[PDB]
RNA sequence: CUCCGCCGGCACCUUAUGAGAAAUCAAAGUCUUUGGGUUCCGGGGGGAGUAUGGUCGCAAGGCUGAAACUUAAAGGAAUUGA
């Protein structure tokens, strides 16, 4: 029976976005930290609020989470993103396919390619 | 049975409806391609095949998609020169486009020729 | 209103289906309508089998099954919980 | 061309499927035509072996029956 | 004001449109009402009826009123619009949004001989919506318009002059029976007239002759 | 001697396994398919495809302002190869789940009115096609032999369902309209590798 | 169209649909506009390009591709 | 037995671009843009497939078959609720 609520949840995937290297683990720091970096009206709200961000830090310190976006972890899936192989992986030298495969190209006029193999 | 010039006309419009490019009609007739003449004449559709090698026949049209409506008035009705007015109120469209088929002793022709002429017959049918 | 495509039984092409009687209430119902399943039963649950192959003479014998095709009428099938009123959308399948 | 697989009488001027095959056996080295839908069993005038079987579509050869279109 | 959303919206707020016949000619989503008072100036709106219709839920049943409001200028635009809400006047305002949404172009016609501005139909035209069918027949001039209150009212803003009203089905169901008057004018340009043979001359998309704004 | 671009890209979908279709067959995009396998896929004449690659390319070309076009791709097949292809062509991307609405409901938060539509699966990708339809948004769809191209103005025969096929495709649209904007000039020299529009799986 | 005066009457004469000739009406959502480029030599591009227009009929029917095609081969 | 194609069957699955009051239908489409040919058959609900007459049948009954009077609805499809 103690499901936390949109108003909690939004909140802490919000905060978690932004303040991230700024707080941490324990919960009483993340308590405090939540003091400063926002403004709530009721404690209890704020204790549900941080030992629910609490352990969305202790999903997030292991694994990829969802929707919640932040630059430390989006650039480096960028830098991993956009790297290539020395040259391309797949290679044309060699291409083995069959009769049909290869009445592609005789009809296509080409009985004779680089790298067209019969299987 | 066939009382074809039905069978062509049903066939072209919904090849027409459709879109097709061309339709071919099974049975032919003189009085079929008399009719097709009209149309090309009056240039609601193009130049045809009429394929004859052997048999009652058979033909293949191209639509230009130019025509809307085309069909047969099977019971096949008297009619006067004087009274073909109140057949084009009553089937055509409008009192500007829109032609009546209707065969005559002098062939084939549709219903402005026969103001013209004046001649009248027998309702082969119509198109606009 | 028509309730189903098929009227509830498989009849095309035939003008008259033999009868079969319910497994339950022997109702006449048509061969092509009935709920037919092929219900094929271990003789023992398998709580009770290796009790009864502690007690066959001889050894690598396998128990025996029970191979029975039940025919159910609609009103049995439905009220046993053979079938069930599916929606409007999901009536349709036949998986 | 598809117009050898459509149908015998779909075709735009129709054809028939059948043809007319000279067939010449082993045994006397004459020729005969047969029909190829033959309906009717043949036998070579000379040495009176069966050239077909009638059957529902083309007729059947007998072993060592080597037949020409034409 | 307005800040509108769809680029439609934001030509005409530019204001290089000057008629609704491009975006007729085009084909062109109309999605922000207030395109039309400044494409369409001359725009007259009239409801003609308030029918109530009643959900009916565990506590009774709950009555909403939906509005058919025809607007329109008498050359050649008219538009339906069907809108059902709570209360009465937050219908018409939500049906008339949607009327002048749905403004179309309606051509004319000459009954036999063109001399003069256009006041009939072109031709016979036929308008299914539901059971009601209409046929609008062409009529000569002066014979004004021969229909129901409701469709005579439509026409009165489509601008036509003169027509033959022949209807089959239930015309006592308003909804219907306007939205077959509307059916059966929306579909006069879809007529392929030998007048209209020649084959046309295309015209550049109002997207990619106004690209630069966007 | 020398190749062509026909010779040259023509070998790349060879290798790349684009030629090849599925079990099945859409009477619309039969004229595609030449020939069955005895196994029973279908295989595509790779130079119609490259046809109607040329097609499509001169189609995106003719747009005045690239970011006014939109490129799909809901398998999880073809994001990778979709961003790249958007980062070059200067087009907008939107990869992943297509919010329904996207192209009606104009004061929804993602609206837009694109100059045109670009799919890599009618099938899959089917809610863009409706949404089309109601917007007058042209649309080039990546046509395998099992794709119900209803709503489909250019459909590219294709197989879109591979590793390497989607990756393939859409490096060939963007040389192509690249060659064809002039970007890089003439000469079958391209400083962007295929291999990186192959979608990097963690 | 023409008023025996000669004046033009009759207001945006429609688009018709390149390949099967019906025209589009003022509310045929699913018609669309397409427009092919005309490559020449170095550069492989100029602002001249070919228009075509589509119906929603072909389009539902989805021998749209089709008619872009066959319609793309037209020459000159 | 595997593959491909023809006809002629019994059907089925998807889609409207169609039709329909809709349910639904690839035939209930090609219908106000109304006309391929032909037979039977309906004209609000009852009274009623009743009375009477005829006719067939061993009989049960079958075929053919009204009126007086009465009535403002009866009915079809789908929606929400109960
Ligand atoms: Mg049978
Ligand atoms: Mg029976
Ligand atoms: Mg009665
Ligand atoms: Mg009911
Ligand atoms: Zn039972």
């Amino acid at each position: 029976g103690r499901v936390r609520t949109k108003t909690v949840k939004k909140t802490s995937r919000q905060v978690i976005e932004k303040y991230y290297s700024r707080m941490t683990l324990d919960f009483h720091t993340n308590k405090k930290v939540l003091e400063e970096v926002s403004i709530l009206q009721s404690k209890r709200l704020r204790n549900k609020v941080a030992g629910f961000t609490t352990h969305l830090m202790r999903r997030i310190q292991r694994g990829p989470v969802r929707g919640i976006s932040l630059k430390l972890q989006e650039e480096e899936r960028e830098r991993r993103m956009d790297f290539v192989p020395e040259k391309s992986a797949l290679e044309v030298d060699e291409i083995r396919v069959d009769k049909e495969t290869m009445d592609m190209l005789a009809f296509l006029g080409m009985a004779d390619l680089p790298g067209v193999e019969r299987a | 049975g066939r009382r074809i010039l039905n069978d062509a006309l049903r066939t072209m419009v919904n090849a027409e409806r459709r879109g097709k490019a061309t339709a071919q009609l099974q049975p032919i007739s003189g009085v079929m391609i008399s009719f097709l003449n009209i149309m090309k004449h009056r240039g609601y559709i193009k130049n045809f095949e009429v394929f004859d090698p052997h048999r009652v026949g058979k033909i293949t049209v191209e639509l230009q998609g130019r025509i809307k409506d085309c069909k047969a008035l099977t019971y096949r009705q008297d009619l006067r020169a004087t009274e073909i007015e109140k057949y084009r109120t009553r089937m055509l469209p409008t009192r500007q486009w829109g032609y009546v088929v209707v065969t005559t002793p002098n062939g084939v022709l549709d219903h402005e020729e026969a103001i013209r002429q004046n001649v009248g017959g027998q309702v082969l049918g119509y198109f606009h | 209103t028509f309730k189903r495509r098929n009227g509830g039984r498989n009849k095309h092409g035939r003008g008259h289906v033999k009868y079969i009687r319910c497994s339950n209430c022997a109702k006449c119902c048509p061969k092509d309508k009935a709920i037919k399943r092929f219900l094929v039963r271990n003789i023992v649950e398998q709580a009770a089998v290796r009790d009864v192959q502690e007690a066959c003479v001889h050894d690598g014998y396998v128990l025996p099954k029970l191979y029975a095709k039940v025919h159910h009428c609609v009103s049995c099938a439905i009220h046993a919980h053979i079938v069930r009123v599916r929606s409007r959308e999901n009536r349709r399948n036949r998986e | 061309e598809l117009e050898k697989l459509k149908h015998k009488k779909k075709r735009l001027v129709q054809s028939p499927n059948s043809f007319f095959m000279d067939v010449k056996c082993q045994g006397c080295f004459n020729i005969t035509t047969v029909f190829s839908h033959s309906q009717t069993v043949v036998v070579c005038p000379g040495c009176q072996t069966v050239l077909c079987q009638p059957t529902g579509g083309k007729a059947r050869l007998t072993e060592g029956c080597s037949f020409r279109r034409k | 004001k307005w800040v509108p959303v769809t680029k439609l919206g934001r030509l005409v707020k530019e204001g290089r449109f000057t008629k609704m016949e491009e975006i007729y000619l085009h084909s062109l989503p109309v999605k922000e009402h207030q395109i039309v008072e400044t494409l369409c100036p001359g725009l007259k709106d009239e409801v003609m009826k308030i029918t109530p219709v009643q959900k009916q839920t565990r506590a009774g049943q709950r009555t909403r009123f939906k509005a058919f409001v025809v607007v329109g200028d008498s050359n050649g635009h008219v538009g339906l619009g069907v809108k059902c809400a709570k209360e009465v006047a937050t219908a018409i305002r939500g049906a008339i949004i949607l009327a002048k949404l749905s403004i179309v172009p309606v051509r004319r016609g000459y009954w036999g001989n063109k001399i003069g501005l256009p006041h009939t139909v072109p031709c016979k035209v036929t308008g299914k919506c539901g059971s009601v069918t209409v046929r609008m027949v062409p009529a000569p001039r002066g014979s004004g318009i021969v229909a129901a209150r409701v469709p005579k009212k439509v026409l009165q803003f489509a601008g036509i002059d003169d027509v033959f009203t022949s209807s089959r089905g239930s015309t006592k169901t308003l909804g219907n029976f306007v939205k077959a008057t509307f059916d059966c004018l929306m579909k006069t340009y879809g007529f392929l007239t030998p007048d209209f043979w020649r084959e046309t001359t295309f015209t550049k998309a109002p997207y990619q002759e106004f690209t630069d704004i966007l | 001697r020398a190749l062509s671009q026909k010779e040259q890209d023509i070998q790349m979908m060879l290798a790349a396994d684009v030629h090849l279709g599925t079990k099945n067959c859409d009477f619309q995009m039969e004229r595609y398919a030449y020939k069955r396998r005895s196994d029973g896929i279908y295989i595509i004449n790779l130079g119609k495809t490259w046809e109607k690659l040329q097609l499509a390319a001169r189609v995106i070309v003719a747009i005045e302002n690239p970011q006014d076009i939109i490129v799909q791709s809901a398998r999880p097949y073809g994001q990778r190869a979709v961003l790249k292809f958007a980062q070059h062509t200067g087009a907008n991307a939107i990869a992943g789940r297509h919010t329904p609405g996207t192209f009606t409901n104009q004061m929804q938060t993602s609206f837009s009115e694109p100059r045109l539509l670009i799919l890599t699966d009618p099938r899959t990708d089917h809610q863009p096609i409706k949404e089309s339809a109601l917007g007058n948004i042209p649309t080039i769809a990546f046509c395998d032999t099992d794709s119900p191209m209803r709503y489909v103005d250019i459909g590219i025969p294709a197989n879109n369902k591979g590793r390497n096929s989607i990756g393939c495709l859409y490096w060939l649209l963007a040389r192509m309209v690249l060659q064809m904007r002039g970007t890089i000039l003439p000469g079958h020299k391209w400083d962007v590798m295929v291999d990186l529009f192959f979608y990097r799986d963690p | 169209m023409q008023n025996e005066v000669g004046d033009m009457v009759d207001l945006y004469v429609p688009r018709k649909c390149s390949a099967t000739n019906r025209i589009i009406t003022a509310k045929d959502h699913a018609s669309v506009q397409i427009n092919i480029g005309h490559v020449d030599e170095n550069g492989l591009y100029d602002g001249r390009f070919t228009t075509f227009a589509l119906s929603g009929f072909v389009r539902a029917q989805g021998d749209a591709d089709g008619s872009l095609d066959r319609l793309w081969q037209k020459r000159k």
